[PDB]
């Protein structure tokens, strides 16, 4: 179990986000990062919960526990369709599907990119189609 | 173990507007770690090139140069007065940095023969115990040229002094001066003192003697 | 961005700061930078190297000191953070110290500067090591601007710099730095 | 601003005898002094360049390389905060003879190499255990145009003037370099005139020697 585990829902802090201001994720959401090797946000959020573990604990070297925070496996097959030239990760910006009503919410999976520019919307609608679906079905198997 | 920076060619002639060409051969692998200068005067000199073919900011474009290895070449096109002066190759590469013995880029002209001059020991000098024979050798062009001094004949080279001009800035022309220096006595003891050059303007050599 | 799939369905996104991920990192991570299609950039501890392609043999290998151990590097500087970044790169970028050919460094007696030079040449013998060596800066730069083309002289050589301030931050590179070293 | 580099001899002139010392500066402006590396070269009379020293920046603790002749009795040094470059040359010798160069070295292709982007002006220096003397002077007149000449020999140190008639002959005038032999310079002045100005009025040469404060007038009168 060599995988570093977010314990907090998970609230980012502003200097997590460009927009500079906090977000919290329900636990729904952020407890399917727990043991999931195949989620760049969830290695992103393991990235930046254990650098601040690592500041409120104050200094290691850089990297020792890195298998325990990312996914060696999703980052090569990252770096593989990038240099196929096929849509990839670049581990930054992140979409979800969001039930403003009920604050309920998927959890985020990566936008990505393709010669240097984010997939248009349409490109990748069968995504967002999908997860709104999961999304609604969670939601009415909790009521 | 230095590196020797070879340039066998110590002056090289051309007319303004023409095309020259400078060489140097380093005598180790420098790939392309040299520097080429300019140099007037023995005053300080400015830099031309770098890594081989790189001109230098504020050199003129008739610079150029290449070369690696142990091989370099400076050109310089459409050649002007002001390019006058001399030019060496510097290797970077290895300490001690060394640099080329430099070549001397000259004007031609018309060939012109020698005006030769002999004057004897002078008076003042004799009473001091020595004697000097002094031969000028004035506006040539080219600077080749081979000067004796005979004794009755016979060829002297001891006691031989020479010096030489460079190219004269007004009629691009050589000079030379030769003094054979003995003392009273053995000066005394022959007759017949003779300055003997020779040069491509005259198949047979030009001659001044002094006689007694 | 954000846009409304239902009526209270809403597409929404998050991102990741690259500033506050580098700045409060307490660790001392290596960065590696793409300034522009020229001009690479790493960084680690004490040292910062800029990395560039060009045909100039800056070293040679009968003046300069030639590397075939790892520890032969102690006498390209006298900083160890130099020397440890350098082995460090070499090791993340594919470089076979037992089989490879040797690469070269100046001499930590030269006042020149430190500098270490690699041949990444795509021709002729030396082509499979080119190739490798390009893969293995694909992983290490994303989207590795590749100026060394085929047939051609291509030497890559490292020295000391200031990291430049408009370094895109990027750590992806910094991930794939960690993961093969 | 303009980029200088000016040399001076510190104490003294640049005419020193074997076994003595001399400090050479090279005082700069116009660039960070303190972000370049600064070199001292040698052109000996009659031979090649020749690289003599380096230092480095605090950065890289002022390191210093020397060629092998040096070692031991040169020292190169530097004033980061009066831009300064020096040269301390002990235990000189004749060898030690030439006009001597500081240069700057930049960065090249984005490469840090020895190529020498400025210079100072040169300093010229002298190590000789000779004692100054006067020049002889000697008419040298022959035994349309008419050539005549003036010997000045056996003298130390450089340099030496010549004029004739106060430079109104200018026109017609060699003066050759000098020549060392026995540790003393020689040289010879040659003046073409026309056969009508010569012997009829009178030519001289005036050599000047400001060293052992010589002035000396020698009129060419025929024998
Ligand atoms: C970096 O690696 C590259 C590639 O490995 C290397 O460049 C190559 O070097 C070899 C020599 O080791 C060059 O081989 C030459 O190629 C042709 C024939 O293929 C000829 O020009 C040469 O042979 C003749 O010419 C020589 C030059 O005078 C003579 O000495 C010789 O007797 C022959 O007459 C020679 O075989 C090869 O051309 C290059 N390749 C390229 C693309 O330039 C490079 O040297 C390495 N650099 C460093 C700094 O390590
Ligand atoms: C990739 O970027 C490098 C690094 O410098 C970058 O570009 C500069 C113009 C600035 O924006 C820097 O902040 C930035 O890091 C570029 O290399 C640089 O090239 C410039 C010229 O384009 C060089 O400056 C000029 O250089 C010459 C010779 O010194 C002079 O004529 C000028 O006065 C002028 O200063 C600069 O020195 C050089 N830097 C280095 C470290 O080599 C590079 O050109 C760029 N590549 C591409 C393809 O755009
Ligand atoms: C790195 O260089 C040092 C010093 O070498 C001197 O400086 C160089 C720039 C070059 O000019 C050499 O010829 C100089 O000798 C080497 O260590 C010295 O090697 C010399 C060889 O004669 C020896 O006499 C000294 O004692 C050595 N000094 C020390 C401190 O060991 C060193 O070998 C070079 N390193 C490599 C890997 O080649
Ligand atoms: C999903 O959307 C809801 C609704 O906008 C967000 O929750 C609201 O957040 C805003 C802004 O902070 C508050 O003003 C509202 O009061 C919140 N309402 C509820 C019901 O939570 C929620 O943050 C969004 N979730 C994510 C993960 O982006
Ligand atoms: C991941 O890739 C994206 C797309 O290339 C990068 O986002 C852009 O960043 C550049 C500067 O590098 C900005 O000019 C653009 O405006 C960004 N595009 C947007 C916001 O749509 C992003 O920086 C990359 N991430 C990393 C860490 O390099």
């Amino acid at each position: 179990f060599f995988s570093w585990s977010l314990t907090d829902g998970y609230c980012l802090e502003e200097w997590m986000l460009v927009a500079a201001k906090m977000k919290c994720f329900g636990n729904t959401a952020v407890a399917k990062c727990n043991l999931n090797h195949d989620s760049e946000f969830c290695d992103m959020l393991r990235l930046f919960d254990y650098n601040k573990n690592a500041i409120k604990t104050l200094v290691n070297l850089c990297g020792q526990t890195i298998n325990a925070l990312i996914s060696d496996n999703l980052l090569m097959k990252n770096k593989i369709r990038e240099l196929m030239s096929v849509p990839y990760c670049n581990y930054t910006k992140f979409w979800y599907v969001n039930h403003t009503l009920s604050g309920q919410h998927s959890l985020p999976r990566c936008w990505l990119i393709k010669n240097n520019s984010y997939l248009n919307i349409s490109d990748f609608r069968n995504d967002w189609i999908l997860e709104s679906d999961f999304l609604i079905s969670e939601m009415l198997s909790k009521e | 173990g230095s590196v020797v920076m070879t340039q066998s060619q110590k002056f090289m002639s051309t007319s303004v507007g023409d095309r020259v060409s400078i060489t140097c051969k380093a005598s180790q692998i420098v790939g392309t770690s040299v520097a080429w200068y300019q140099q007037k005067a023995g005053q300080s000199p400015k830099l031309l090139i770098y890594w081989a073919s790189t001109r230098h900011t504020g050199v003129p474009d008739r610079f150029t140069a290449g070369g690696s290895g142990t091989d370099f070449t400076l050109t310089i096109t459409n050649v002007q007065s002001e390019d006058l002066a001399d030019y060496f190759c510097q290797q970077y590469a290895t300490y001690p940095l060394t640099f080329g013995s430099g070549t001397k880029l000259e004007l031609k002209r018309t060939d012109a023969a020698p005006t030769v001059s002999i004057f004897p020991p002078s008076s003042e000098q004799l009473t001091s115990g020595g004697a000097s024979v002094v031969c000028f050798l004035n506006n040539f062009y080219p600077k080749d040229i081979n000067v004796k001094w005979k004794i009755d004949g016979s060829e002297r080279q001891n006691g031989v002094l020479n010096s030489w001009t460079d190219q004269d800035s007004k009629d691009s022309t050589y000079s030379m001066s030769s003094t054979l220096t003995l003392t009273k006595d053995e000066y005394e003891r022959h007759n017949s003192y003779t300055c003997e050059a020779t040069h491509k303007t005259s198949t047979s050599p030009i001659v001044k003697s002094f006689n007694r | 961005e954000a846009f409304k799939i239902g009526l209270h369905t809403e597409f929404q996104t998050v991102s990741f700061s690259m500033v506050g991920l580098f700045s409060n990192n307490p660790h001392d991570c290596p960065l590696l930078c793409t300034l522009n299609k020229s001009h690479l950039y790493i960084k680690g501890g004490n040292a910062s190297f800029q990395i560039s392609f060009d045909d100039i043999a800056v070293l040679l290998p009968q003046y300069d000191v030639i590397i075939q151990h790892p520890a032969d590097m102690s006498w390209c500087s006298k900083s160890d953070d130099q020397i440890w970044l350098s082995q460090w790169f070499m090791n993340a970028v594919g470089h076979d110290w037992h089989l490879d050919p040797p690469f070269l460094c100046r001499n930590r007696t030269k006042t020149e500067g430190f500098i270490f030079q690699v041949n990444t040449s795509k021709t002729g013998v030396n082509e499979n090591y080119a190739k490798k060596f390009k893969t293995g800066m694909h992983h290490l730069y994303r989207e590795y601007p590749d100026s060394c083309l085929n047939g051609k002289l291509c030497l890559m050589k490292a020295q000391p710099t200031s990291w430049p301030l408009q370094c895109p931050l990027d750590h992806v590179n910094t991930l794939h730095f960690l993961t093969r070293g | 601003g303009q980029i200088q580099l000016v040399q001076s001899v510190e104490t003294g002139g640049g005419l020193v005898r074997p076994g003595n010392s001399l400090k050479l500066s090279c005082v700069t402006s116009g660039f960070t002094f303190s972000n370049y590396q600064m070199h001292w070269l040698r052109q000996p009379p009659g031979k090649r360049l020749e690289w003599i020293a380096v230092i480095t920046v605090k950065s890289d603790n002022y390191g210093a390389n020397y060629v092998e002749s040096v070692k031991g009795r040169f020292a190169i040094s530097r004033d980061d905060s009066k831009s300064s470059v020096y040269l301390e040359m002990n235990r000189l010798r004749e060898e030690d003879t030439a006009t001597y160069f500081c240069s700057r070295s930049g960065i090249y292709d984005g490469y840090y190499a020895y190529a020498m982007d400025y210079w100072g002006q040169g300093t010229s220096v002298t190590v000789s255990s000779a004692t100054t003397k006067g020049p002889s002077v000697y008419p040298l007149a022959p035994g349309s145009m008419v050539t005549l000449g003036c010997l000045v020999k056996g003298y130390f140190p450089e340099p030496v003037t010549v004029t004739w008639n106060s430079g109104s002959l200018s026109s017609g005038v060699h003066t050759f370099p000098a020549v060392l032999q026995s540790d003393l310079y020689t040289l010879s002045s040659s003046v073409t005139v026309p056969s009508s100005t010569w012997p009829s009025q009178t030519v001289t040469c005036n050599v000047a020697h400001p060293a052992s404060s010589t002035k000396v007038d020698k009129k060419i009168v025929p024998r």
